């Protein structure tokens, strides 16, 4: 098939386990970006630099 | 009539060699570059994120065929 190309060559990583360290998880009212890294933005510009 | 009895010499020497590759030695396959996947984002009805390794991602793939998928540092 022309489509035979779009098969997966390798077995894709399973989702075994829980959300990563300091994940965005949202309680009663929370403004949450999935996008922004929680830990590496909180870390001061003074230290990490612009 | 028969006058004689003899022992049958033959020259079986192979001294030449002709081997020809069968066609399927040159047929195509699909080969791929392979890097370690640091993360994956899937979205179709509902978005789902899996993060295997958190590092600054140096490469990013986007693939739309059935589900939208984004392979991070793939």
């Amino acid at each position: 098939y022309y489509w035979s190309r779009y098969r997966m060559p390798t077995q894709m990583p399973k989702f075994d386990g829980p959300a990563p360290v300091a994940a965005p998880q949202s309680m009663n009212s929370t403004k949450t970006n999935e996008f922004i890294d929680p830990i590496d933005d909180k870390f001061p510009m003074s230290i990490r630099g612009p | 009539m028969f006058l004689i009895h003899f022992v049958h010499y033959k020259t079986i020497l192979q001294k030449y060699t002709f081997k020809f590759k069968h066609i399927f030695l040159s047929i195509d396959k699909y080969n791929s570059l392979f890097f370690n996947i640091s993360g994956i984002l899937i979205w179709l009805n509902i978005i789902h994120i899996n993060i295997i390794l958190i590092k600054y991602s140096f490469f990013i793939l986007i693939n739309n065929f059935e589900y939208l998928i984004i392979l991070i540092s793939t």
